[PDB]
Parts: structure tokens; C-alpha cells; sequence
């Protein structure tokens, strides 16, 4: 549904870097595993939380009630 | 001010008694949902 | 001072690059394990959900809000409830926290762990405060609203430790290694033709001399020199997680000898 | 349902002690004891430090099931020398031993810039 | 003729028929409110029938299964029928 809070294998803390990676997409036009590595997140196990998360929460948005 | 019923899309708390079928003011939804309960639940954050 | 001995290579509020030696591999290891699951820790351990018309079950974001790491400087002044003398939880063992928030704006509105307030009484010690560490002060992103939804909680922090749950753990990784040039033989390196040239050389291989083409294999050379690296989730200072981790251990086998006493 | 409760791996339930020191019969000098919600973090350690005592002639731990948090540890020493005390020996060398490495750490913590 | 079924609390009357599930966690209106936490056996719809006093007909929630209501709607047929859906999370 929503980022999640931590990498399931390490622990990481992850739930506070989605808008960043969101960001460092488009207004920085970076690419996913350099806009990645600029997070911190350098081993793969966290690399994959971001990299493969699917936001269906802002779908669910909008619905109305 | 309590409610014992919503509606499935006015969202607009209804709340009658027998003999008054199943409709809503103005959104005839004959829907309706059952509203959340005022006895707060608890749980364990793992 | 005569024994184990650290000799730092990094260091800052998230990392700890260091180098053990002159110790046994066994007491590397029980470190290394008691970093990640016995270093006590408070974490929200209970929510009570007033109101969530958000798009999220209640258990959802509650099991979110528990892996939300929270201030644990002081968390020795604080007690764990099961030892506690008062009724359920107080201000002597544990930190209660609030959450609410309204989708006012037409724009989906956020919902961090900054938004978080505390309202039992710290008694001047630093615990419970949501850990930030974003470029912005927001934290960890709990959930999400549009105009309308509404997300009413209450959580209760409480005294833990990785071995119950995951979420009381203070560390998120910790590279450990030993022998970089594989001389005390403890692997055998797979290969298709070459061992060596197959084979990725390490960091520590820097730190180290390579043994020499004719030496006879050193049969007597045990394990000491052990390459680690810890990374703390921010509920602790790094250093502490180090610490910490030799003074649980310590404690441990104290409660032991004073086992055989009273015995 | 059946999952016990995690508080049980670290925590004496009741009736349950530390340890349950028994003495063994196939061989003289030999003791085995229990250690109750403890897992090879402990085990494996007083293994290896009472395995640098010369005067021990065996020192082997073992946790015989993953589902229970408990494991046993053999002693077996030299006449004279009992079992409970090398096992005091090394506990008390291994509490000193990590009381240095302590030190030392905060020691190199200070020398570093950041 | 004049014999419905109704959605309401039961309390025993020349009858009894009613099960081991206990009645406590509905609502007058003969349904659990969204947030009660169930399991067990517990009733879930309390329904009645007064065949030619009070027969139990009643929804008791499946005996391996246990969650907390998600919503429960109310509705109408074609025929005019009474509907109810619980759906526990
Ligand atoms: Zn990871
Ligand atoms: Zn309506
Ligand atoms: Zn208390």
C-alpha cells in the first residue's frame, strides 16, 4: 500500500525516503539505482524495498468514501 | 449526537427504527452502512 | 589495556567501522548477535484507535507505528512494564503518544511521525521523541489523506528487546569478517578455473598481508582480527549499540555466576 | 494459536531456575547443566573460554531443539578441580575480558572526529 | 402468513433453541457494529423465527476463523427483502 517503514531483511529505516526518491526522479531527472545509492541505500536488500514498492495508496485516494 | 446508521454514499448519518424500509434523505441508496462502534479498541503493534 | 582492542576506522551518527583483535571468534560473535537482539529499546507497543476513516486497516498502520524507532538515549531510567508495580502502564514504564490529523486540504495530505505529540511526562529524560533523520524534519511517512478522512490514535511506547519483535532493535546491519586472505582455509572457494582470479578481493585485504607462494599452511593460527561495521537506526547513538552490546553480554554472564551463588 | 508467546525465550517461566546442575555417570569429574531462556549467544561463549582452561578435559554445548530457548553444557575436569568452578573461572574471565574490550572502545570512540 | 424472521438481540422464550456462541457483542438491531473485535463461535447475525415462539436462526462466525468487524451493510431485493452483509477483517 504505502512505503514500508522499515527493509523487511535489515531493519533499515526506509519509510522516510520515498518523496526524496520521488523527487530525485523527476525534478532531478536522476536514474532509479544513482537516485538509490544517493539514499543511502546501498545494499541491495534495501535497495529492492524502494526500487520494487508499488503506491496503490494513492489510488485508494481516490475513491470517495 | 450518536447514529446508528450511515449511508453507503451521502455519507450523511441516518438512523431509524422498523417500518421505515431502507432508504436515505434525498439518496434513496437503499445501502446504508452499520457505523463504527464507540468502544475503542485496542491493539498490539506487532 | 591488555586484551580485546578496537582501532576505529569510521565513525559518525549512523556507522561505527572498526577492527577487533586479540579475541576469540565466539566472543566476536555473541557481540555481534547481542547487538541485534538484545539491546533494550522503547517502541509503540500498543495503539488505541479513537478514529480511522483512512484508506488503511487500523493493525496496518499500527504495525507501522511500532517499526516508527523512537528516542532511546535514556531508556535504562525507564522500566519494563511486566516489573513495573502500577496497573497496566504509567509514567515509571512507559511514554503515551498522539496522533491526530484531518484531511483539511483538497491536496492529499501526509502524515509523519513528527506529527506525533507526547502526553505523559518524560521526567526530564530523553526518551520517546520519534527519531528524525530526512533532510526535512518530517520523519517516517505513517499514512496518507484525502479531504475528508480522519486518523485518531493513541500508542503507548514501552521497553523492549529484538528477540521479542523486530521493532525494539536499535541496529540494522553489521558487516563482520575475518581472514580477508582466506589463509586459516576455514572456506573452499568454488571455481570454474580460477580461485583467485573468480573471486572479488575484499576491503580488509588492505589491512592485511598476503601469505607467500611457498609457506607451508599454518596449522597452529587461530581467529583473531575481525573486521565489523555497525549501523544504528537512530533510537541509539552508533556507539552506543557497540557499548551496550558488551554490557548486555557482561550482565548476562553476571546473572549467571550469581546463579551458581544463590544456588 | 499454538505459538508460544516471545517473552518466553528470555524469560523464567515459573518453576523453571537458571540452571539445573546434574552430575554425569558415564564419566568421573563431569557435570552437565541447564541453562534455561538462553540460546547460543551464552553457550557457545563459556564453551570457548572453558575450552583455554588447561585443567578442563571436555566442554561441549548443545541446544537439542530450535522451538525451546534452553541448552546444555558437559564439564569435565581434573580430579581436584570441580566442574562448578571452572565454570565460575570462565564466566568471571569472560566478564573481565569484555570489560577491557569496554574500555578500549570508548577510548578510540573519543579519538574520532564526528 | 404472519410468520417473518427478524434481526434482533434474543433472550429466551418457550423455545430456547439458540446456540453455544455468545449474543453479548450484538447490537439491539441484531448485528455487531464495525470495530468489535469476534472469534470464537460468537454470533454474528442474531435472526429469529416463530414457526406454526422463538427458533434461533442466527450467523455464528466459523469456529477456526477470527478478526474484528470490517462493515456491515444493510439493504433490500427486488422483493423487498431485508439484506445483510457482515464482512469481518
Ligand atoms: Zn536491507
Ligand atoms: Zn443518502
Ligand atoms: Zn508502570
Amino acid at each position: 500500500m504505502i512505503v514500508p517503514v522499515r527493509c523487511f531483511s535489515c531493519g533499515k529505516v526506509v519509510g522516510d525516503k520515498w518523496e526524496s526518491y520521488l523527487n530525485l526522479l523527476q525534478e532531478d531527472e536522476l536514474d532509479e539505482g544513482t537516485a538509490l545509492s544517493r539514499l543511502g541505500l546501498k545494499r541491495y536488500c534495501c535497495r529492492r524495498m524502494i526500487l520494487t514498492h508499488v503506491d496503490l495508496i494513492e489510488k485508494f485516494l481516490r475513491y470517495n468514501p | 449526537a450518536t447514529l446508528k446508521y450511515i449511508c453507503a454514499e451521502c455519507s450523511s448519518k441516518l438512523s431509524l427504527s422498523r417500518t421505515d424500509a431502507v432508504r436515505c434523505k434525498d439518496c434513496g441508496h437503499r445501502i446504508l452502512l452499520k457505523a463504527r462502534t464507540k468502544r475503542l479498541v485496542q491493539f498490539e503493534a506487532r | 589495556e591488555e586484551g580485546p582492542q578496537v582501532k576505529i576506522r569510521e565513525a559518525s551518527k549512523d556507522n561505527v567501522d572498526f577492527i577487533l583483535s586479540n579475541v576469540d571468534l565466539a566472543m566476536a560473535n555473541s557481540l555481534r548477535r547481542v547487538m541485534i537482539a538484545e539491546i533494550p529499546t522503547l517502541a509503540i507497543d500498543s495503539v488505541e484507535v479513537e478514529t480511522n476513516t483512512t484508506v488503511l486497516a487500523d493493525e496496518f498502520i499500527a504495525h507501522r507505528l511500532g517499526l516508527i524507532p523512537l528516542q532511546s538515549m535514556d531508556i535504562e531510567q525507564l522500566e519494563y512494564s511486566r516489573d513495573c508495580f502500577c496497573e497496566d502502564h504509567c509514567d515509571k514504564c512507559s511514554v503515551v503518544l498522539t496522533l491526530q490529523a484531518f484531511g483539511e486540504s483538497e491536496s492529499t495530505t501526509n502524515v509523519y511521525s513528527k506529527d506525533l505529540v507526547i502526553v505523559s511526562n518524560l521526567m526530564g529524560r530523553n526518551i520517546g521523541h520519534p527519531i528524525i533523520q530526512d533532510k526535512e524534519g518530517n520523519g517516517v511517512l505513517i499514512c496518507k489523506l484525502r479531504k475528508g478522512q480522519e486518523l485518531k490514535l493513541t500508542c503507548v511506547a514501552k521497553k523492549g528487546i529484538a528477540k521479542e519483535h523486530a521493532k525494539w532493535g536499535p541496529a540494522a546491519a553489521i558487516e563482520f569478517e575475518y581472514d580477508p586472505w582466506n589463509k586459516l582455509k576455514h572456506t573452499d572457494y568454488w571455481y570454474e578455473q580460477d580461485s583467485a582470479k573468480e573471486w572479488p578481493q575484499s576491503k580488509n585485504c588492505e589491512y592485511e598481508d598476503p601469505p607467500n607462494e611457498g609457506d607451508p599452511f599454518d596449522y597452529k593460527a587461530q581467529a583473531d582480527t575481525f573486521y565489523m561495521n555497525v549501523e544504528s537506526v537512530g533510537s541509539i547513538p552508533v556507539d552506543q549499540v557497540v557499548v551496550r552490546g558488551i554490557d548486555t553480554l557482561q550482565k548476562k554472564v553476571a546473572s549467571i555466576l550469581l546463579a551458581l551463588t544463590q544456588m | 494459536m499454538n505459538a508460544p508467546d516471545r517473552f518466553e525465550l528470555f524469560l523464567l517461566g515459573e518453576g523453571e531456575s537458571k540452571l539445573k546442575i546434574d552430575p554425569d555417570t558415564k564419566a568421573p569429574n563431569a557435570v552437565v547443566i541447564t541453562f534455561e531462556k538462553e540460546d547460543h549467544t551464552l553457550g557457545n561463549l563459556i564453551r570457548a573460554e572453558l575450552l583455554n582452561d588447561r585443567k578442563v578435559l571436555f566442554a561441549a554445548y548443545k541446544v537439542e531443539h530450535p522451538f525451546f530457548a534452553r541448552f546444555k553444557l558437559r564439564i569435565q575436569t581434573t580430579e581436584g578441580y570441580d566442574p562448578k568452578d571452572a565454570l565460575k573461572n570462565a564466566c568471571n574471565s569472560i566478564i573481565n575480558k569484555l570489560g577491557a574490550l569496554k574500555t578500549n572502545f570508548e577510548t578510540e570512540w573519543n579519538l574520532q572526529t564526528l | 402468513m404472519s410468520i417473518t424472521e427478524t434481526f434482533e438481540k434474543p433472550q429466551r422464550t418457550n423455545t430456547l433453541r439458540m446456540k453455544h456462541g455468545t449474543y453479548d457483542k450484538l447490537d439491539d438491531d441484531g448485528l455487531i457494529a464495525p470495530g468489535v473485535r469476534v472469534s470464537g463461535e460468537d454470533v454474528i447475525i442474531g435472526k429469529t423465527t416463530p414457526i406454526s415462539s422463538k427458533r434461533d436462526a442466527s450467523t455464528p462466525l466459523r469456529s477456526t476463523e477470527n478478526g474484528i468487524v470490517d462493515q456491515v451493510l444493510v439493504t433490500t431485493n427486488q422483493d423487498g427483502l431485508k439484506f445483510v452483509k457482515v464482512r469481518v477483517r
